[PDB]
């Protein structure tokens, strides 16, 4: 499928609602493994299990290890743009 | 390894 840019609105008191696997050390993209019901990722309607997260708010995560990608993702606030692809 | 965000 094509690259999509998807907006998510996250309140400060909540998580994104996404489980993440993969990363550079695994030789695979940062991947969405679960979308948790009622949380921002579910609510936005545009993120799905199996999507690769290529970038978030213009931070390229195509070649980043799991931990560091998760840290960057966790630091994002408010209206957050995900660049994703389901290949 | 799985993380939640």
């Amino acid at each position: 499928g094509p690259i999509r840019k998807v907006l998510l609105l996250k309140e400060d008191h909540e998580g994104l609602g996404i489980s993440i696997t993969g990363g550079k050390e695994h030789g695979v993209p940062i991947l969405i493994s679960e979308i948790h019901p009622g949380q921002p990722a579910d609510r936005c309607g545009g993120l799905h299990v199996g999507d690769a997260i290529l970038a978030v708010n213009g931070v390229n995560l195509r070649d980043t290890k799991h931990k560091e990608a998760v840290t960057i993702l966790s630091q994002q606030r408010g209206e957050i743009e995900f660049e994703v692809v389901y290949v | 390894p799985t993380s939640i965000i």
